RNA sequence: GGUUCUCCCCGAAAGCUAUUUAGGUAGCGCCUCGUGAAUUCAUCUCCGGGGGUAGAGCACUGUUUCGGCAAGGGGGUCAUCCCGACUUACCAACCCGAUGCAAACUGCGAAUACCGGAGAAUGUUAUCACGGGAGACACACGGCGGGUGCUAACGUCCGUCGUGAAGAGGGAAACAACCCAGACCGCCAGCUAAGGUCCCAAAGUCAUGGUUAAGUGGGAAACGAUGUGGGAAGGCCCAGAC
RNA sequence: UCCUCCUAAAGAGUAACGGAGGAGCACGAAGGUUGGCUAAUCCUGGUCGGACAUCAGGAGGUUAGUGCAAUGGCAUAAGCC
RNA sequence: GCUCAACGGAUAAAAGGUACUCCGGGGAUAACAGGCUGAUACCGCCCAAGAGUUCAUAUCGACGGCGGUGUUUGGCACCU
RNA sequence: UGCCUGGCGGCCGUAGCGCGGUGGUCCCACCUGACCCCAUGCCGAACUCAGAAGUGAAACGCCGUAGCGCCGAUGGUAGUGUGGGGUCUCCCCAUGCGAGAGUAGGGAACUGCCAGGCAU
């Protein structure tokens, strides 16, 4: 929701879905959607430049090649 | 954010909200916003109403908040079982009975009075009206 | 000098007074002095109009009961909590 | 002296134990059952206690 | 002060006597003219009160307000009590320390019939 | 934390006014001298008021402090 | 898990306390059988009782707003040296006035309930004691007072009442616990309760006034609107208004 | 396990993995009894000495204390000698 | 003479694993699913500070509020 | 019989506090003195003793005084038992009980026994 003392996330630019986890767990991890899958567009979010720019000028495994985290 | 500076106990019972109200007649200002309904006013609500009210008028006028939350309402964290003790204080509310004058105001023409009080009552979960100070 | 008609409260108490206030009247009590205070029922719309004037309480009033006329000053009034209504008034004789 | 005739008009089923005992202290057993009792203040109070399920013809 | 201090000193034993229900003999010393009384358990009426302030005991003494005058008063209340049939009483210091004039009165009355 | 308590003591007024008693029969159990020892009524170390004569209880407001006393009238 | 012929009579509990105890058991509470005994018991009225709950209040414990106030504080008028004057442009204790709030606040304080006494009526002794026999200690919903929970739950845990359990019949379409109501048996007899009366489907297309235009009736909030019925006043206006 | 308040619905009782605290002792004087005494705070003075010791007066009126928690008491003091 | 304190104390004296497992029971009680609820989730609406060159309502909407759905994770443990 | 005073009470603020006034024949109080009876955790302050020289100044009693304190109606409201109903975490209706606060006002205590002084 917040990063620095100045920039923050209004949650109106951050969609989350509840999907299933992996690995062990029994008949629970099968049905129950307990893992979180978070998507966050940067190109079209209320973030400053030098944040949008600095993300899109990076190579992190969380950042998709389409400017979405 | 109104709050009891150094209360006595942290958590208190839910209780009830039966009866009519006591802060009923306009005491301080020329006019006021009586509560026709019944319920609770979170500190966030009182703050938003006071801001929506003190901005509709400029720094002109004077406003009295005849309500103060002084009741800690607790909620359990998300995804917990029942039991294991009472929750944790998360906000403070003032129980409002029909008749409690929530905001008094003076120093502005009744035009600004009614307008600001409508702008404020838009931010409250409880029916309100507009009352004038009465005599005898 | 506001003239106010009236009637003696036939039966008194909470239930009767609530029936009264539902009948578009309301009670009031004239006391002050040595005579027994007079329990009065009296119309609501007239009186709620009268009290709207800033003179209703500063001046004197002529309560009419069985032809009798009483000069009184409204000492104390029980208003409704949130409705523009009156529940009761203390009319002090003289 | 003067007696008074009392009937039952409602069921004593969903009634409080005080009212069960009061109907017993009147002598009423059924709905429509009628009895005759001395008209004493104790009896008149015993009636206005269950005034909702007893009909009186003084 | 002085008066209420002594009175609260007395209140304890006064109330204890009022509890025990005894016909209590009371003493009120005073820089002059020591007084004495005898009051029934209900405490609203006395039976014997022989104090120096009576002119029968006035002249017969040098100074009302010495242990000797107190002894005369004690003998006087004792005689009047044995006249009133009161054999025994319970002494009341009334806050006064049972040392000087009050002790003189008490010893006198004790030797003069009253079984307190 | 919380969760503790103590078994209730069963204090109170075991005998009320106008209530015949025997000698020594307890009348009031209490902590303080909320009710004070009147005539024919004792006061145990528990501040328990008990009877000192077979009579009838009586509550009064004797005294300048209005403290309530409990007498027993052998009626 | 199962436990086998019949009728009649009474008929519970799912609570407390303790338990390597929690789904078992033991005493007691509740049922039954026998005996004994007292207005012994209940209800109503009166009389004597103690409370500190609801409500209220803010003297107390805190808490809260506004204002007046001001010891002090801290600046300069100060060097106007033992000492105090002013001001503070300001900072404010205490106190006062006006406004609320409290399960763990109370100088106030019910209704009820409970205890005790007396008085009649009624109750198949309705009561207590002992003895034979138990069962039961998994309770549920509804109302009322609550904690907890989210002033969520057919949630949970308490107090109290009712019901189901262990009670059928009528109503709520259907619907253990809601409303009416307690089934000994038979009747092709009647009056009623809740609930109903156009047809399914027994009973009013009932009578008098009203309202609703929505199929509202026959799901729902903030809020919004010349919807329409009413009431009370007003403003301007035949010195002719809108 | 025991104690105190509240929940607990003005008799008793009353549950929660409900809300707030405590104890597993101390004392031959901290008990008995007799006698005596009366607090906290603030103000004004007054050697350091200050906001705050001690001294005095005043206001106050028990807002102190109660060997240790809370409640209930406690001026006849249960408080201090 | 016992922190027999698990404090009505079962012995003077006793810790674990089991996915190699077994038996007796339970939906009295969990995992899945259905259920009641709707915190959470999602969706809509009210207010309008502001942003929108000026202009709140093209578009967006602070501080706050009112609901709907029953897609999530929960809650309860009602069915198995 | 009237007043004043002292003791012991009933009663516990309609009785207390304040403000103004007044009292010394008796009483009471202050007071004088203290080797002593006794006394201080130092002090004849207090307690105690031996007396009254002096004063009602303080104290206390009494009178007036509402400035508080206190008491306190009548109605109305709140709450509530029982029955019923709703638009139901809140109410309404029929009935019974009915406050609290506040208001009008009241309010400068009343009183028994004994003893003394004075009037008589
Ligand atoms: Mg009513
Ligand atoms: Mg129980
Ligand atoms: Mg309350
Ligand atoms: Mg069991
Ligand atoms: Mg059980
Ligand atoms: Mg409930
Ligand atoms: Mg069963
Ligand atoms: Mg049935
Ligand atoms: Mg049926
Ligand atoms: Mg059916
Ligand atoms: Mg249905
Ligand atoms: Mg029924
Ligand atoms: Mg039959
Ligand atoms: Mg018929
Ligand atoms: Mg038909
Ligand atoms: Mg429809
Ligand atoms: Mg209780
Ligand atoms: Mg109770
Ligand atoms: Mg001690
Ligand atoms: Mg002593
Ligand atoms: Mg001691
Ligand atoms: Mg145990
Ligand atoms: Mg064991
Ligand atoms: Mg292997
Ligand atoms: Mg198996
Ligand atoms: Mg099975
Ligand atoms: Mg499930
Ligand atoms: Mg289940
Ligand atoms: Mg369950
Ligand atoms: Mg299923
Ligand atoms: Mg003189
Ligand atoms: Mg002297
Ligand atoms: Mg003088
Ligand atoms: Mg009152
Ligand atoms: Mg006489
Ligand atoms: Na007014």
């Amino acid at each position: 929701i917040v990063i620095s003392r100045h920039v923050a996330i209004p949650d109106g630019e951050l969609e989350i879905t509840a999907i299933r986890a992996q690995g062990a767990g029994g008949q629970h991890v099968n049905k129950t959607s307990t893992a979180i899958h978070l998507r966050f567009d940067i190109r079209a979010s209320s973030l400053p430049e030098y944040y949008k720019e600095r993300l899109l000028a990076a190579s992190h495994h969380l950042i998709s090649s389409d400017g979405v985290i | 954010m109104l709050q009891p500076k150094r209360t006595k106990f942290r958590k208190m019972h839910k209780g009830r909200n039966r009866g009519l109200a006591q802060g009923t007649d306009v005491s301080f200002g020329s006019f006021g916003l009586k509560a026709v309904g019944r319920g609770r006013l979170t500190a966030r609500q009182i703050e938003a109403a006071r801001r929506a009210m003190t901005r509709a008028v400029k720094r002109q006028g004077k406003i009295w908040i005849r309500v103060f939350p002084d009741k800690p309402i607790t909620e359990k964290p998300l995804a917990v079982r029942m039991g294991k003790g009472k929750g944790n204080v998360e906000y403070w509310v003032a129980l409002i009975q029909p008749g409690k004058v929530l905001y008094e105001m003076d120093g502005v023409p009744e035009e600004l009075a009614r307008e600001a009080f409508k702008l404020a009552a838009a931010k409250l979960p409880i029916k309100t009206t507009f009352v004038t100070k009465t005599v005898m | 000098m506001f003239t106010i008609n009236a009637e003696v409260r036939k039966e008194q108490g909470k239930g009767a007074s609530r029936r009264l206030r539902a009948a578009n009247k309301f009670p009031a009590i004239i006391y002050g002095g040595k005579e027994a205070p007079l329990a009065i029922e009296l119309d609501h719309d007239k009186v709620m109009n009268m009290q709207a004037k800033a003179e209703f309480y500063s001046e004197v009033l002529t309560i009419v009961v069985d032809g009798k006329e009483i000069k009184v000053k409204a000492q104390d009034v029980q208003r409704h909590p949130y409705k523009p209504k009156l529940q009761h008034i203390d009319f002090v004789r003289a | 002296a003067k007696t008074i005739k009392i009937t039952q008009t409602r069921s004593a089923i969903g009634r409080l134990p005080k009212h069960k005992a009061t109907l017993l202290g009147l002598g009423l057993r059924r709905i429509g059952h009628t009895v005759e009792r001395e008209d004493t203040p104790a009896i008149r109070g015993m009636i206005n206690a269950v005034s909702f399920m007893v009909k009186v013809e003084e | 002060d002085k008066k209420s201090a002594r009175i609260r000193r007395a209140t304890r034993a006064r109330r204890k006597l009022q509890e025990l229900g005894a016909t209590r003999l009371v003493v009120h010393r005073t820089p002059r003219h020591i007084y004495a009384q005898v009051i029934a358990p209900n405490g609203s009426e006395v039976l014997v009160a022989a104090s120096t302030v009576e002119k029968a005991i006035a002249e017969q003494l040098k100074y009302t307000g010495n242990k000797d005058a107190a002894a005369a008063v004690g003998k006087a209340v004792a005689e009047r009590a044995l006249e009133k049939g009161i054999k025994d009483v319970s002494f009341d210091r009334s806050g006064f320390q049972y040392h000087g004039r009050v002790q003189a009165l008490a010893d006198a009355a004790r030797e003069a019939g009253l079984q307190f | 934390r919380n969760g503790r308590d103590s078994e209730a003591k069963r204090l109170g007024v075991k005998r009320f006014g106008g209530e015949s008693v025997l000698a020594g029969s307890i009348i009031v159990r209490q902590r303080g001298t909320k009710f004070h020892a009147g005539a024919n009524v004792g006061c145990g170390r528990d501040h328990t008021l008990f009877a000192k004569a077979d009579g009838k209880v009586k509550f009064e407001v004797k005294g300048p402090k209005n403290r309530k006393f409990i007498s027993i009238e052998a009626e």
